[PDB]
DNA sequence: CATATATGCCGGTCTCACACGTGCCTGGAGACTAGTAAGCGCTTCTAGTGGCGGTTAAAACGCGGTAGACAGCGCGTACGTGCGTTTAAGCGGTGCTAGAGCTGTCTACGACCAATTGAGCGGCCTCGGCACCGGGATATATGGTAC
DNA sequence: CATATATCCCGGTGCCGAGGCCGCTCAATTGGTCGTAGACAGCTCTAGCACCGCTTAAACGCACGTACGCGCTGTCTACCGCGTTTTAACCGCCACTAGAAGCGCTTACTAGTCTCCAGGCACGTGTGAGACCGGCATATATGGTAC
């Protein structure tokens, strides 16, 4: 019910299939769910920090931008 | 002759290791570990504080981008007690001037 | 009737995924999650249009990356599927994990 | 006349001029607020007391009077916020934490 | 009267706006007169190279306007901007195409 | 509507385009991209340069420190062009003074 | 006479490390290895002898951790002998190529 | 106006019982006799990094001693931070 | 072999983003002044280098044998395919207004200054913590043997 | 059960590094000056949000069955433990001087200021690159079956 089941085992299959995945066990598709969740919880955590330093209500992508370069996930197209 | 005058954070080290144990000592290795970890912890918040300052157009850094450093860099309990001690501090120096 | 033999489809879509760049998340489910996330942090919150697509962008790129990694960790286990324990290792050994 | 420190007047330990000067000589910022160095010198100090606690139980545990790199070591890597912070730093004569895998173990 | 320092020093890439941006990123207390054309010369350097790569890719792909995927190419085919850019992603980038040999059909 | 100013590096990619590849235009995120680029290295050489100046006890970032920074982040091959590419500018620039 | 079983003092080995912190590589051949390698980038350095302390430091720590990781490499096999390609698929998942 | 003794096969002086020790320490009970080999290829590849990274900081200070410091600073850049040192 | 279907291609058709010409406006570039960073002389003397021989702990080698690596088998089911069905994503839309963010006024604050003074440093001396040692207490792993 | 061999933990011994006294002295403190960064409030209008209802495409779930994970087994040899022999690290001392580190002179370099002048911008266009795509052509997977 929850929006984390919005990353339907399809999409996940997807991005195995661009990572180079042949086969996938049933377990990836929770286990891939809780990974991105960590890895959004990390990243957003970040931006919303440069958000309220800026005394915003939008999160701008240049927050997630610093965000990610904070992270070591350097983000090129968006104002870099 | 008599050597250069090279700083160092031994002083303080010292101080804050007799307040929470009195009777306990440090080696010069030990102490040369505190001595890095300061340095590297003042260049990690001093960075996030001047990006902070640079990316919200401002010429200065203030208690305010060292708060909002020490949250991105310090993980949740220890940000949370930094944090509160550090306010502690600027509130205390603000009503002493 | 037709059936093409199990792991050729899986190839023929490695192949295609590989070949283009598109997001393969669909956008919607995506923000109301990136939402969802951020409400646990600051409440009231606006997001510009392409922070949502920044933060898509991101993901994909990491998680296609993770993926590449458990791939290796599962052949390196003479295996062809990827488990759960090939993305735990790949954690492990990038940092992430303790 | 006074002089008394501002070390004095925040209540802190750690030397908040100094502090000051290093953010000033530093380039960070054009200019640096006065509180920035208190609020700084605060969260140094908190961290190294932090540290030295643990440290200190350490070398206590190991029948030492003096804390040794190792006694620094086991407190930060049995810490699990100061093992993150310090994540990817040595500490020169450390030593690793006592871990072997349970499949190594014998039967 | 008045030339840019950008043509003194045979640059496309911007000597004032660099010297600028130096002075106003608290680099340093003072910076140099040569410092913003070596570091203008570098970045046209840089520029170049991946703009020729990527070029490149855009024809190998029969397209005369370069897009990011041609820029993806070019960086991850050469060793050495691969190397630079080893934490950077691409947006738009995609992968390089690379199936595991045992992964195969037999 | 009243403007709202904002630099970019995308002039003087189109004039580098030009030069390395005639007849072939870009796209506005490909334009993105290296205008990321562009501020990254930009952040890296610069960041390389005031640390070596902060160590070396030096006021100044001179072509010495952009130089060193160049050498320290750029991988061989690269970093050989750069070296020319930035020492031939400088001289080509103090030649023309 | 008396005789461990193969893999008793390989545990008691394991033990004794763990427990210790002095440096396992003898410190003349290390030594040697550095002045060699700095002589083929630069003729005619000295080193402070705690550069080389230095450098060997963070090189045990950085094996010992590679070691860790390659470990794990081989427990994910089914195996307990670390090999060749334990290394060569940490020091990929690494980054370090 | 003397000479330095040339210095030649000096990796073989991290030996098989040294790799063995560092990998205890690291927790690894069985090594392939082909590890030792691998190991020294790994060192000298890290060695050679940092060393590359220091020497260029010794050349930036006008020196011909390389210090702790120039160590340090190279460790830092290459993301392997050491604390015990200097700075 | 033949048959099925995925994928590539052509040539045409359209559309909207690119890349062009046009202001305009600010952010720079030619003087010009004036003070300091640093280059470059000279001296001091630290600590880096190289050399030797007594000792012995570490390294090396070969041996023997066990336990782990590896390959081959065979069983079971977790998957990948493809299908028919359901669901909601995307889209083009028409509002609707939060708030990004710009301008314009005015303190509060921070830099700068340049005499004044105690915080922190380099020496210097010195015991008490601890490194190292060997004795006797266990703790374990392996081997001898009785059942 | 018995016995051999590692490791613990104990004082006892002796060395030398931590840690505390001093006196010197810079960097930090005072307190007065002045320029402006940024706080605050008004205003604008960009772009974020939201309710709607088609129209597909993509997700879902189901059922089939195959190729793969997985546990077993058996073979063999590579790697561990250990005894003996070899080697070169370490130690403690020389002796020698390169160059690190520090000081004082001295001046091009650079920043700080005005003035001007054109480079780089937001705008507005109109048009060709490329996205789509229908239907056609090519490439390849899959099986049938008779050698
Ligand atoms: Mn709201
Ligand atoms: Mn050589
Ligand atoms: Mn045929
Ligand atoms: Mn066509
Ligand atoms: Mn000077
Ligand atoms: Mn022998
Ligand atoms: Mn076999
Ligand atoms: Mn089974
Ligand atoms: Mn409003
Ligand atoms: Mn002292
Ligand atoms: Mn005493
Ligand atoms: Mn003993
Ligand atoms: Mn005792
Ligand atoms: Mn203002
Ligand atoms: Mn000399
Ligand atoms: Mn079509
Ligand atoms: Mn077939």
């Amino acid at each position: 019910r929850d929006n984390i089941q919005g990353i339907t085992k399809p999409a996940i299959r997807r991005l195995a299939r661009r990572g180079g995945v042949k086969r996938i066990s049933g377990l990836i598709y929770e286990e891939t769910r809780g990974v991105l969740k960590v890895f959004l919880e990390n990243v957003i955590r970040d931006a919303v920090t440069y958000t309220e330093h800026a005394k915003r209500k939008t999160v701008t992508a240049m927050d997630v931008v610093y965000a990610l370069k904070r992270q070591g996930r350097t983000l090129y197209g968006f104002g870099g | 002759r008599k050597r250069s005058r090279k700083e160092s954070y031994s002083i303080y080290v010292y101080k804050v290791l007799k307040q929470v144990h009195p009777d306990t000592g440090i080696s010069s290795k030990a102490m040369g570990i505190m001595n890095s970890f300061v340095n590297d912890i003042f260049e990690r918040i001093a960075g996030e504080a001047s990006r902070l300052a640079h990316y919200n157009k401002r010429s200065t850094i203030t208690s305010r981008e060292i708060q909002t450093a020490v949250r991105l860099l310090l993980p949740g309990e220890l940000a949370k007690h930094a944090v509160s001690e550090g306010t502690k501090a600027v509130t205390k120096y603000t009503s002493a001037k | 009737p037709h059936r093409y033999r199990p792991g050729t489809v899986a190839l023929r879509e490695i192949r295609r995924y590989q070949k283009s760049t598109e997001l393969l998340i669909r956008k919607l489910p995506f923000q109301r999650l990136v939402r969802e996330i951020a409400q646990d942090f600051k409440t009231d919150l606006r997001f510009q249009s392409s922070a949502v697509m920044a933060l898509q962008e991101a993901c994909e790129a990491y998680l296609v990356g993770l993926f590449e990694d458990t791939n290796l960790c599962a052949i390196h286990a003479k295996r062809v599927t990827i488990m759960p324990k090939d993305i735990q290792l790949a954690r492990r050994i990038r940092g992430e994990r303790a | 006349r006074k002089a008394k420190t501002r070390s004095s007047r925040a209540g802190l330990q750690f030397p908040v001029g100094r502090v000051h000067r290093l953010l000033r000589k530093g380039n960070y910022s054009e200019r640096v607020g006065a509180g920035a160095p208190v609020y700084l010198a605060a969260v140094l100090e908190y961290l190294t007391a932090e540290i030295l606690e643990l440290a200190g139980n350490a070398a206590r545990d190991n029948k030492k009077t003096r804390i040794i790199p190792r006694h620094l070591q086991l407190a930060i890597r049995n810490d699990e916020e100061l093992n993150k912070l310090l994540g990817r730093v040595t500490i020169a004569q450390g030593g690793v934490l006592p871990n072997i895998q349970a499949v190594l173990l014998p039967k």
